[PDB]
């Protein structure tokens, strides 16, 4: 498995394994899971009530000094009843080293707003606000950011349509861009892709 | 030696280097001490906050603490500290050792779906 | 603010310059909700006009409670001295 | 009282300014207005199809937002490219940062009022251009980097034409340089101008050059490094007060060592192929698609299907020219991503455009927005 | 180069610097545009034994992420790598 | 069935921040016909805020009525400092789409929707 | 491996700050730029005098598109439509059906330049190589719908040409 195959780190993946020990057993009050993918990534599944005690944790333990958020994303997933899985992406400089911090909530439990730790989440999250609908508790000025200002729903929601439900034109009986049903020319025509026989056998769900 | 300038833009120079972290490490000590033994955070921060207090007392010269200490400049070790006692200073009033507030639903943390 | 037959005169004519509100059905003691037949916001901007003409914030608590317009001039007989 | 405006959007931008007087109390960035839908649009499309986009965000930075997504889906795939396509890449990469920096300088001496290097250096920004369209067909949006490798193996006589360029353009550099280093309206316009601590720098997301003119030593290409940059060898300029002239600066000297570098790529350029040697993943060749069974199997199913990415998720980061740019890509197990988030670094540069423009007047102010190289493409996704 | 040596003495001397040796402009120097073709090579799977996909294969090689903690002595405090070495100056300009 | 509050704690709470934020609208409609220069009355464009009002007054849980005040208030600041043109607040009013059919009858005639 | 830009103290010896205050008082680099910019004065511009001179371009170069025949005047193209399955903007629709000799060949190839990302794909997941996004940039059109090409408009195209479409792909070919 030479010239194609990416090269495992080992050295890696047994100190992120060792520092999610680590964290496990410092906070074990919202520490729900912690796993280290085959690429030497480590997660942090943590409680929605910890997202100010775990990331001022990570910001300031001599030991982990996640100084940087990188990215801060949620991610729709609809088969959960808590579908928006919120990430937080951090970076030590000190010990050059990457974290993942993983919560969850639905459309209707507030996050608490994790600017009073890093700063850079006060456009991030309130993205999460413009296209999820996740509300930030404790958040200073949100408000959406991307979409347009009369937009209403939440785009990045899986049950949103890839085009909207209005679309704009300029009408000139009064003199105005205006807002109507979206109807295409051509329809986005989705294609179903999914080959039929499994790919991965060590990604195989148990059945029923 | 009386270093000119840090190189990172809004962190001066401190003057005495050793006695602030003496003071800052044995305030780390003494703010820790409140928490009870059996939590994981108080054992681990006691450990490192004695692993760098006795190398800042074991070195008299301030670059060779730099190069021991393994932590940068010393201004942002001093810095680290600050953090690190404001750190506790909350994990006090958080109570993080307790067990877990609720478990998560059963296919909450699946992935693929 | 000097007269509590002003006041309670001003009070209807404020509620005869309202346009839902029927003027021969209006009287001092009649409810607004069960009597009248009027929205929840029909009050509210109700309390926005005795606002409007009498000049001085009601806040939430004691303009929820203003169920005839005898409750409003008491209201505001206890808000000024009359 | 105090003055409020709104310079509005006749990239683009809105500002809502609250004046009190010169000076400038409160800047507030009302973004959208290229808005697209980027990484809704991504969850729709195969791993190949949603390659261009990344071409767009960053329209200064194209191959560098390649190779960032083609990196994502490596590492999600557990494939490695060939030695010649990592040096391709990394040669290609260094190009599209002198890109990027003479787009950044010459706008931001532009906007402020020098005018003349802009037509100076786009002259040599054509020619890089010129190299872009000689390696995949294309002036701007390449579609070059894929994961795997790249696309197309380099054309015979491209590398001696880089040699030809790379000798020359370290005088360009010194003829902007003579321009408006030691000029002293550039100086007055840019010492002064949005000083940024360190510690603000690292709290606000800050990246590459916004950390760097500030002091702090961290560039992704040294400290996790990725293709070949371990095997390349460049100096990473450091500012001292972390303001624009340092930061013009940093960008001047990251020119330099560009140019170094891609004098040590065209020397060190190894042979062999392009691509990924497993075809289940990049496509065979057409002279063995239209021989082999295999081959015509695989062609078929990559460009209907694509190759399935195995269910995980990563968050790759590289150092575009404007600092982190980083994709959060989650896959479910099929041939088109679950979610793709798009870190760039000019989200929270432009966030932190408010606390730089504190205490500042309003002709600071384009200073402010030209010392974050904001492109809004990336912004707005 | 085709300006004459009053105008080039003049330009170089308002420039300060050597223009001719590195112009701005391409000239004879450059590749042609007609090249001869190529024969671009084979990888290292091209072959015929020894050369089955389940020992290159890298898809079926990652794995699910492994779970450290989950909720269904004396031993060292860590960090996720040991402390980042102090970059050195450089030697080539370091403007020092 | 225990579930976090986003700002009340019950119904009653949550009608109070309904209430004050229908009095906010109410007295921005006539700044917002003035200074967007609209063509309609005062009258009108308070009949289209009682409308998006009651248009959602069959919520009975006080998370989603949380929410919609928290858009309410967005959407008013949006309108209070002028973010929105003209056209973002006529959008309120469909006055370029053409009359929907109501009836079986018209909406047999002109196509399959039901 | 690092180095500090603007990290430079002045010297303070009589000499050098007369030499920063002549600079100041008597403009010198100013005057160095006025002759930065007095020396492009009496350069040779990099100006081509289009439309009668072209801006070089390579045979990679992605264009205008056309569908190219075999040579005997039968259209390459059979029908499969990957072309429309690789499309990142989905600009191509197709339909096909077995005409009159029995051949699989399409009745409807329609490409919407205006949705067209012009970056490819097409040509090269086509296994016949019939799709070919050639060398014509100068195709702008005064109306919108002049720019939704159906199958005529492409072959006309490919008929307009093939005889630098068919060169560009003999020069390059090897690469692919
Ligand atoms: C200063 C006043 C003008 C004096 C003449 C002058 O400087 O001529 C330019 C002449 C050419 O300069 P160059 O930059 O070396 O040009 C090289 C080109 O390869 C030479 O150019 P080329 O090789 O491409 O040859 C073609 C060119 C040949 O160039 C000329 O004929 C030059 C223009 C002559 C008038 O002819 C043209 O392009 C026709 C131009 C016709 C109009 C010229 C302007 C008329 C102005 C008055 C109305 O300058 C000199 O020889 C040096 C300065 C001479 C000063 C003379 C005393 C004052
Ligand atoms: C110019 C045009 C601009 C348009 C303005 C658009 C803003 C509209 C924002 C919408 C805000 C809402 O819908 S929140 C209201 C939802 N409330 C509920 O579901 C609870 C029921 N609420 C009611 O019945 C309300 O009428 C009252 C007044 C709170 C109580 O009345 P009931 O008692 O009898
Ligand atoms: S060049 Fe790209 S966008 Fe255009 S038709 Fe071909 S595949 Fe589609
Ligand atoms: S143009 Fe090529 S890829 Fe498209 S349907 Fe025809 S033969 Fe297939």
């Amino acid at each position: 498995t030479r010239p194609t195959v990416r090269p495992r780190n080992d050295v890696a993946h047994k100190q992120l394994s060792a520092f999610g020990e680590y964290v496990a057993e410092i906070l074990p009050k919202y520490v729900q899971q912690v796993q280290v993918s085959c690429f030497s990534e480590l997660e942090i599944c943590i409680h929605p009530d910890g997202v100010i005690p775990v990331l001022t944790f990570l910001r300031d333990h001599s030991n982990a000094q996640f100084k940087s958020l990188a990215d801060l994303t949620a991610v729709d997933i609809p088969t959960r009843q808590n579908r928006f899985e919120i990430v937080y992406n951090l970076l030590s400089l000190r010990f050059n080293s990457r974290i993942r911090v993983k919560t969850y909530t639905d459309e209707l439990t507030p996050v608490e707003s994790s600017v009073s730790v890093y700063k850079a989440a006060n456009w991030y999250e309130r993205e999460i606000w413009d296209m999820f609908g996740v509300f930030f508790a404790n958040h200073p000025d949100l408000r959406r950011i991307l979409t347009d200002y009369g937009f209403e729903g939440h785009p990045f929601r899986k049950d949103f349509p890839l085009s909207g439900y209005v679309e704009l034109r300029y009408d000139d009986e009064v003199k105005r861009v205006v807002a109507e049903p979206v109807e295409l020319a051509q329809e986005f025509r989705k294609f179903d892709l999914n080959s039929p026989w499994e790919a991965f056998p060590a990604y195989r769900q148990p059945p029923e | 030696l009386l270093k000119k300038t840090t190189g990172l833009v809004g962190l001066a120079v401190c003057e005495t280097p050793h006695e602030r972290l003496k003071i800052l490490y044995t305030k780390i000590l003494d703010v820790l001490g409140h928490i009870p033994k059996n939590a994981a955070y108080r054992k681990y921060t006691e450990q490192i906050t004695n692993e760098k207090l006795s190398i800042v007392k074991a070195e008299p010269d301030v670059k060779k603490l730099e190069e021991q200490l393994q932590g940068g400049q010393i201004e942002e070790v001093i810095l680290q500290a600050e953090n690190e006692l404001s750190l506790a200073r909350k994990m006090i009033q958080w109570k993080p050792w307790e067990p877990l507030v609720e478990e998560p639903p059963a296919s909450q943390w699946k992935w693929p779906i | 603010p000097l007269t509590l037959e002003g006041i309670k005169d001003r009070v209807l004519y404020v509620l005869k310059l309202y346009d839902k509100i029927d003027p021969e059905k209006l009287s001092v003691n009649s409810h607004f909700m069960k009597d009248l037949g009027l929205d929840s916001l029909d009050q509210v901007e109700i309390i926005m006009a005795m606002e409007d003409e009498f000049g001085f914030e009601i806040p939430d608590i004691d303009a929820e409670k203003l169920m005839c317009p005898q409750e409003i001039v008491d209201y505001i007989a206890d808000k000024k001295d009359v | 009282s105090n003055l409020t405006l709104n310079f509005g959007p006749q990239g683009v931008l809105r500002l809502v300014m609250e004046l009190s007087g010169e000076m400038v109390r409160k800047c507030d960035p009302h973004i959208g207005l290229l808005h697209r839908g980027t990484e809704k649009l991504i969850e729709y499309k195969t791993y190949l199809q949603a390659l261009p986009y990344f071409d767009r965000l960053d329209y200064v930075s194209m191959m560098c937002n390649e190779q960032a997504y083609s990196l994502a889906v490596e590492k999600l795939l557990n494939i490695q490219p060939p030695p010649r396509a990592q040096w391709i890449r990394v040669l290609f990469g260094e190009i599209t940062r002198l890109l990027n920096h003479i787009m950044a300088v010459t706008t931001h001496a532009l906007d402020i009022g020098a005018m003349t290097p802009f037509f100076w250096m786009f002259e040599e920004r054509e020619k890089m251009f010129e190299f872009y369209e000689r390696v995949s067909g294309a002036r701007m949006h390449a579609a070059y980097v894929r994961p795997g490798g790249v696309h197309q193996d380099l054309p015979l006589g491209l590398m001696d034409d880089i040699y030809e360029f790379s000798k020359n353009f370290s005088l360009r550099i010194d003829e902007l340089e003579e321009m408006l280093t030691n000029n002293r309206i550039w100086r007055n316009r840019t010492v002064d101008i949005g000083v940024v601590t360190a510690e603000d720098a690292l709290n606000y997301g800050f990246s590459g050059v916004m950390l760097r003119g500030s002091g702090i030593q961290w560039d992704l290409r040294k400290t996790q490094p990725y293709d070949v940059y371990d095997q390349v060898e460049f100096d990473v300029p450091i500012g001292s007060r972390g303001d624009c002239y340092d930061r013009y600066l940093c960008r001047v000297e990251e020119m330099r060592q560009s140019i170094r570098i891609i004098s040590q790529c065209l020397n060190k350029m190894p042979p062999g192929e392009i691509k990924v040697d497993d075809a289940k993943v990049s496509p065979p060749k057409r002279a063995e698609m239209k021989t082999s069974m295999e081959s015509l199997i695989h062609h078929f199913k990559l460009y209907t299907e694509g190759y399935q990415v195995p269910p995980g998720a990563t968050y790759t980061a590289i150092e575009a020219p404007k600092g982190e740019f980083g994709v959060y890509l989650v896959s479910d197990g099929s041939s088109r991503p679950y979610r793709c988030k798009i870190k760039a670094p000019g989200f929270a540069h432009l966030a932190g455009l408010d606390k730089m423009s504190k205490g500042h007047m309003l002709a600071d102010v384009v200073a402010i927005i030209g010392t974050q190289d904001i492109v809004f493409g990336e912004v707005d996704r | 180069a085709s300006a004459t040596r009053l105008i080039q003495g003049l330009r170089n001397w308002a420039s300060g610097r050597d223009l001719q040796a590195k112009l701005q402009l391409r000239y004879q120097e450059i590749s042609k545009r007609t090249q001869p073709p190529p024969k671009l090579p084979v990888g290292p799977s091209h072959r015929l034994s020894n050369n089955y996909y389940c020992a290159r294969d890298g898809r079926r090689e990652a794995m699910p992420p492994s779970i450290v903690m989950s909720s269904q002595s004396e031993k060292k405090a860590v960090s996720p790598a040991p402390p980042i070495k102090r970059w050195e100056l450089s030697q080539d300009e370091p403007y020092l | 069935t225990s579930v976090k509050p986003i700002f009340s704690r019950d119904m009653n709470e949550a009608k109070r921040r309904v209430r004050e934020l229908y009095r906010a609208w109410y007295r921005e409609v006539p700044n917002t016909v003035h200074l967007f220069q609209l063509d309609i009355s005062v009258k009108q464009g308070r009949d289209k805020v009682r409308e998006m009002f009651k248009k959602n007054a069959h919520v009975t849980d006080p998370r989603v009525v949380d929410l919609l005040v928290i858009k309410g208030k967005m959407e008013l600041e949006e309108t209070i400092n002028v973010w929105k043109q003209r056209t973002h607040v006529m959008r309120f009013f469909h006055e370029t789409e053409a009359p929907r059919p109501k009836d079986f009858l018209s909406k047999f005639y002109v196509g399959h929707d039901p | 491996t690092y180095k500090y830009v603007n990290l430079r103290e002045p010297s303070m010896d009589m000499k050098s700050v007369t030499d920063r205050a002549a600079q100041t008082l008597l403009w010198t680099e100013l005057i160095r730029g006025l002759g930065m910019t007095l020396s492009y004065l009496f350069r040779e511009p990099a100006t081509i005098n289009y439309p009668f001179e072209k801006g070089p371009l390579s045979p990679r170069f992605r264009g205008e598109h056309a569908l190219r025949r075999y040579p005997s005047g039968e259209e390459r193209c059979i029908a499969c439509k990957l072309c429309e399955a690789v499309c990142p903007a989905q600009a191509i629709t197709i339909e096909a059906e077995p005409r009159a000799d029995g051949s699989r060949r399409t009745t409807r190839y329609d490409i919407d330049m205006t949705k067209c990302i012009y970056c490819g794909f097409c040509q090269e997941a086509c296994p016949v190589d019939a799709i070919v996004e050639g060398p014509n940039f100068e195709f702008s059109t005064e109306t919108h719908e002049e720019l939704l090409y159906n199958k005529e408009k492409l072959l006309n195209n490919g008929d307009k040409w093939e005889a630098e479409i068919a060169a560009n792909i003999q020069a390059d070919y090897l690469y692919r």
